[PDB]
């Protein structure tokens, strides 16, 4: 079978928002699978969320970053009037610095072609022939990516902190993301397990499915 | 036959919010049982199987019957309007610390009036070393906890919903619908069973006061409100791990580091040799944004992992430093926290220096020698945390050292002083602390320390350490040195 | 240990040396009486190391009291090391150096 | 094809008390985070920087949809209905409407919201902080309270990252302003009464490129504390060295030009094919000719 | 258009303690810390410098709304509601009513910096004792003292400004600064200018904040810097719009290779009188005053 593809990621800044916190912006530790997807299908320029769905994503992790709040001005749709002081409210957003990891892509359960995998290398090959719109980023949209690219099983070969699927995990992290409310989002709970050990293990692979 | 609602802590979909509320759930089904002994005896014959991480609840007829049932015996109110939740040992506790939980629920769950119609406003006067302080709280009639099996069943059928329940920020801590004008929509849906779980949450988690160290205690009593909410490992472990905490006193949940309050949920907790000790728990901070706001708001979550050797720290911290001293004037009981505990409480969780931030804490940030003075009250607490150190003695060889230094400088001028003409110690320590704080870089500092440490006389301490105390004062940074030096001069034995 | 810590550990053995040598000057130019007084001899030095206010006047002190000390062995071992460290570093920084050696020495037993 | 423009620009040494953080009694606090080596340094909130791009596009004519009211200190939108065709700041920027929170889709038909073609990362001091604060008492025998307040401020250099999508503009001759505007940006919003602190770049590193990735995001770094020498990481040369961030694509000037070319073999290097200019203005010139080239904006 | 004023200040050389900060026990602490090149330097808040201004504006007879006492050391306001357009301080430096029509906060068009010591703190400092034999705990005193060059960065909005006329009183100021807030008994430092870098341009970037370097780290030398003067040969900073005037004229005038420098084309005047008179002019036409 074709060897899973491989990308190094370094993000001097993240914010992978929890699901329920809305009242303050708790940050996730590693990013969640439904954010990777995201940044994935923005990477190959599609807008359609059910195009790729099956894909296996594996996320290791280079370094453990850490965690700062920020205050922020942020808007809210409370009152008609858009300048009215009620629209904005300051409430504090957690942040990661200097993320670094690396991201395994397995399309073998993809009905549809050609795969996530094979967009993905053909636009690494090809930069030119990718349409798409805006500037890649992860998490937030003003978190811009700072290097994304094609690497190997030892692009640093040190130890890697894997974010394996174990049901007695501390991390709930959604592989589904509903934007509205909550009634699709799907979730998982994970583990940090520090384990250099190269390749992703069996249960460290994430399959993005609909909510269906 | 058929469970109609499980809860397991091994499910893939539940937060630490939804764990922490089957533990609630688990505890509250334990004392109703220890209640109702027989099914038939509880209403609808619900009826429970309680595992080490599963909760089974089997009922006969109308599932609105059995919940309300369930619900309105869970959640209570006595004759004085507090909250009386049948999952704690409500006999054991006494009425300040009934008092407290209410208040802290009140404040952090029940922040909003529509969720509870509030009664007079009871005043009772309990004497304390004869003194009768009159505590005044807010009496209820009731809050949406004891009337939400409405919600949890259908309108007209009267049974479990199929589909997905709304739910809010009183139920989910954080749960916020941050646009007002899509109300109907953009709000949080849990299944009926977790929306049962985040219903029983309060249970479990445990409420400290943080008191602002910058104002003064009397000036202001303390309204900012932490959370801890433990993660669970287990419904007997947990349960446990509350019930013990049933025994800390009122004056113990306040604190002025999140750090002291997490690790005073797990200060209780048995120290097993054997057994690899770990716990985790989130501090979650409650707090006004301004003077005259309605609501406390959520400002920040502090997640706290603790192992054995922060553990026994800790305990031996709360057992060697000063207590917290409750300081009782007109119907008003102020209680003194020590900002040492808070202050080594909160660089233990941190991972850094016990002694890493004292300095700018204890003498830039205080006003008329209030946090100076508890430094020779807590001199046998530092003296066995230097004692005890994990690591860097020579560091405590320049306490030593610093000390007879000292000797020396105090005993010239005590001996320049005659009888009645000696000044106390506290005087020549205020004018150490003030030239110590005259230094602005390492160079004044390190020549203010040279110059002290020869005034001082002959050094046996130094002369014994001679290449690795003048290494350490050459390569330390001077702030440290400074801290070290503070230290020092509290644990001073004349 | 680095180049420099070994060459300010070498500082303060020449100062506690020519300490020594300085003590012992006076412990037997004033022989007389019960016993020659030690803390004043730590004092005057003391006093007479912070009345320094430049460069030149602190070096010129402190080369006076090197070669009053006398042999000074851990200065014959490093002509070149300890002449350079005192030449090149900031005063301040070698009369830090001094008071130190000053608070760390061992009067003979 | 996709035409992307990232750029890290340096800020001038000076003393800074920009974003603060919520009060802590007399203390207005500066927010900062952790950093490269897990130092703190002082952040600058990615929401300042688009509020100065913002009020700069207002200041100079070009009509934007979100005008910031300077009497009321308030802003105000000229039409409910953004329409990125005409406004400058909802073509840049971006907009969110009521309906977008409320649905999974874009459309709703009128566009329910649009990502903005800007989007810049947060800006950090190049030197770490550490804690510096300011006596606030005012003046008057009559002390009461409002008075003996304390302002965090600090003197190091900021430097941020942004990049734009070029393509995703709905006018293409709209990049020219934003670029004038970064160039001579007002002032990120701060203590200016107190702590005038100029943003205007004093080092640049642009890259103009077809590329979805570019590996320029922090470049500038000394650490060291307490300097302002600011050099060019070693890791941004050894990125250029390696192959990737192609030479030709690279636009750099301001200050840090002069160390470039004192450095040895800098002229056997590969950084050498850059397009390196001392002086700002003709290298943004350069670069806004090969711009207008390449976007058709002739 | 959108005129602003940008300019760096050099002082005169003399012994200052402007700056003094929260005590340490007995000695006064004048505020410090650090700066270029990680040495200690003293400053001098930019309050202090806008309450000169404010000064100056009261004392030259211009309509001021916060009134300051001079007898009774209080500050007292005309009129309770702020009028940028009728006082001049409102204006200039703008307010902010925090209390529980009129707009309640202005942004003021003075923007200022901090005023930064020229050469680092060496760490001198002066004893006090009150003369008699009768000595109590008040008797002795010390007080740290700084014998160096300030040198502050301002920038003026002149569109900001209700009337436009009124920046004109403020460069008067500016050159004719009273008391800065210090020790004026003991320590008397004029604050008045000796070396400036003005420029006046309708771009909103400026590359003089701070432009003033020594020679020696203790000397009274205050010569330009080099990233400066090499902004200009590079052509950064437009002469035409580059305004120098004190005693750094001297020494760019003795520089080598001076007559082909673009930094000549600029206008610099040895005279400070001389070189205010043709900015103001200057102004006044492209403000049409």
């Amino acid at each position: 079978m074709i060897a899973p593809l491989i990308l190094y990621l370094d993000v001097p800044f993240t914010t992978f928002r929890e699901s329920h916190a809305r009242e303050m912006g708790k940050t996730y530790p590693v990013p969640p699978p439904a954010t990777v997807y995201g940044m994935l299908l923005s990477l190959v320029g599609e807008t359609n969320v059910y195009r790729h769905c099956g894909v296996e994503l594996a996320i290791a992790m280079l370094s453990s970053p850490k965690k700062s709040r920020i205050l922020r001005q942020m808007r809210r749709f409370k009152n008609a009037d858009f300048s009215h002081p009620e629209n904005v409210i300051p409430c504090y957003q957690e942040i990661l610095s200097n993320l670094k990891c690396l991201i395994w892509v397995r399309s073998d359960e993809e009905k549809i072609q050609p795969s996530l995998r094979e967009r993905i290398q053909l636009a690494f090959d090809h930069p030119e022939l990718v349409r798409r719109f805006g500037c890649l980023f992860l998490g937030e949209s003003d978190q811009l990516i700072k290097t994304i690219k094609l690497a190997r099983e030892d692009y640093l070969e040190g130890v890697r902190q894997w974010a394996i699927r174990d049901n007695r995990g501390r991390l709930t992290l959604p592989y589904w993301v509903d934007h509205v409310g909550s009634r699709n989002t799907r979730f998982l709970r994970y583990r940090i397990e520090e384990m250099d050990r190269l390749s992703p293990p069996d249960l460290a692979w994430t399959m993005v499915q609909s909510p269906i | 036959t058929q469970p109609k609602i499980s809860l397991s802590l091994h499910a893939a979909d539940t937060t630490i919010m939804h764990r922490v509320g089957m533990t609630g759930l688990y505890m509250t089904l334990k004392r109703l049982e220890k209640q109702y002994p027989l099914s038939r005896q509880r209403g609808g014959h619900i009826s429970w199987f309680l595992t080490a991480d599963t909760i089974e609840l089997f009922w006969e007829g109308s599932d609105f019957i059995a919940l309300s049932w369930l619900i309105n015996e869970s959640f209570q109110l006595d004759d004085t309007g507090l909250i009386h939740l049948v999952g704690l040992d409500n006999d054991r506790i006494d009425l300040r610390q009934k008092i407290h939980i209410h208040e802290g629920i009140c404040g952090v769950f029940l922040r909003l009036n529509k969720f509870y119609q509030a009664g007079e406003i009871i005043n009772t006067e309990l004497r304390f070393e004869e003194k009768q302080v009159e505590y005044q709280y807010k009496s209820l009639t009731w809050y949406a906890h004891q009337t939400f099996a409405e919600k949890l069943c259908e309108a007209d059928t009267q049974q479990l919903r199929h589909d997905y329940i709304q739910i809010t920020s009183w139920l989910y801590l954080g749960g916020i619908v941050r646009h007002a004008r899509t109300q109907n929509t953009t709000k949080l849906e849990e299944k009926p069973e977790y929306a049962l779980a985040l219903l029983f949450v309060p249970v479990v988690c445990h409420y400290c006061l943080l008191h602002i160290p910058s104002e003064d205690l009397k000036e202001r009593k303390p309204h900012r409100y932490l959370v801890v909410i433990p993660e669970i490992k287990d419904f007997e472990d947990a349960s446990q791990r509350r019930w013990r905490l049933q025994q800390l006193e009122t004056k113990q949940f306040h604190v002025s580091s999140l750090g002291e309050a997490g690790l005073l949920y797990y200060s209780l907790d048995d120290i097993q040799p054997e057994v690899a000790y770990y716990q985790a728990c989130q501090v979650w901070l409650y707090e006004k944004t301004n003077k005259a706001s309605r609501q406390r708001t959520l400002m920040s979550i502090e997640e706290i992992k603790i192992d054995k050797n922060i553990l026994i720290t800790y305990q031996q911290v709360q057992k060697y430093f000063k207590t917290n001293y409750q300081i009782i004037k007109y119907k008003q009981i102020f209680i003194k926290v020590n900002p040492i505990r808070s202050l080594i409480a909160d660089n233990l969780v941190k991972g850094i220096h016990w002694w890493s931030n004292f300095w700018e804490k204890l003498v830039i940030e205080d006003s008329k020698e209030y946090l100076f003075n508890q430094l020779f009250s807590n001199r046998e607490g530092f003296i066995i945390m230097a004692e005890n150190s994990e690591e860097d003695k020579q560091y405590l060889i320049f306490i030593k050292v610093f000390q007879q230094a000292m000797k020396g400088n105090f005993a010239k001028i005590y001996a320049k002083t005659e009888e009645g003409k000696d000044p106390p110690i506290k005087k020549k320590v205020e004018r150490l602390r003030a030239e110590l704080n005259y230094c602005y870089d390492e160079l004044s500092f390190k020549e203010y320390l040279s110059d002290f440490l020869v005034r001082g006389g002959l050094n046996k301490y130094f002369n014994e350490h001679q290449e690795e105390i003048a290494l350490l004062i050459k390569k330390s940074p001077w702030q440290e040195i400074r801290i070290w030096s503070l230290l020092a001069i509290a644990s001073y034995k004349p | 240990n680095s180049e420099e810590d070994k060459q300010y550990l070498i500082f303060i053995k020449v100062f506690q040396q020519a300490m020594k040598g300085n003590f012992a000057k006076i412990y037997a130019k004033t022989e007389e009486g019960k016993d020659p007084p030690i803390k004043k001899k730590v004092e005057r030095l003391r006093a007479e190391l912070n009345y320094c206010y430049d460069e030149l006047s602190f070096k010129e002190y402190l080369s006076d009291f090197l070669v009053r000390g006398g042999l000074n062995k851990y200065f014959n071992e490093h002509q070149e090391e300890i002449a350079l460290l005192i030449k090149k570093s900031p005063w301040q920084e070698i009369r830090i150096w001094s008071l130190l050696a000053i608070a760390s020495y061992k009067p003979k037993d | 094809p996709n035409y992307y423009l990232y750029g890290t620009v340096l800020t001038r040494y000076g003393l800074a008390s920009l974003n603060h953080d919520i009060r802590r009694g007399n203390k207005t606090i500066l927010q900062k985070g952790y950093w490269n080596n897990g130092k703190i340094h002082s952040f600058v909130g990615s929401s300042a920087i688009r509020w100065a791009l913002r009020f700069y596009l207002q200041k100079q004519g070009y009509l934007v949809n979100r005008v910031w009211d300077e009497e009321e200190h308030i802003n105000r939108l000229t039409s409910e209905d953004f329409d990125p065709e005409k406004f400058y700041d909802d073509d840049i920027f971006g907009f969110a409407l009521l309906e977008s929170a409320e649905t999974e889709e874009d459309t709703s038909s009128t566009p329910n919201q649009r990502m903005g073609a800007l989007g810049m990362n947060m800006a950090v001091s190049l030197t770490p902080y550490d804690g510096a604060v300011k006596l606030g008492a005012k003046s008057g025998r009559e002390k009461d309270s409002t008075s003996l307040h304390f302002t965090e401020y600090h003197a190091t250099r900021y430097q941020y990252y942004f990049g734009i999508d070029a393509t995703h503009l709905k006018d293409f001759s709209r990049i020219l302003p934003m670029i004038d505007g970064i160039m001579n940006l007002p002032k990120v919003g701060g203590s200016s009464n107190i702590f005038n602190y100029p943003f205007c770049p004093d080092s640049l590193v642009f890259q103009w490129t077809n590329h979805f990735a570019s590996y320029i995001s922090y470049c500038f770094e000394y650490c060291d504390p307490k300097s302002k020498e600011a050099k060019l990481s070693q890791e941004f040369i050894d990125e250029v060295e390696c192959g990737q961030i192609d030479p030709s694509k690279l636009w750099i000037g301001g200050t840090i030009v002069k160390d470039l070319q004192q450095l040895d073999n800098f002229e056997s290097s590969p950084l050498n094919k850059a397009h390196i200019y001392r002086n700002r203005n003709e290298m943004i010139e350069a670069l806004k000719t090969v711009i207008k080239r390449d976007l058709g904006l002739e």
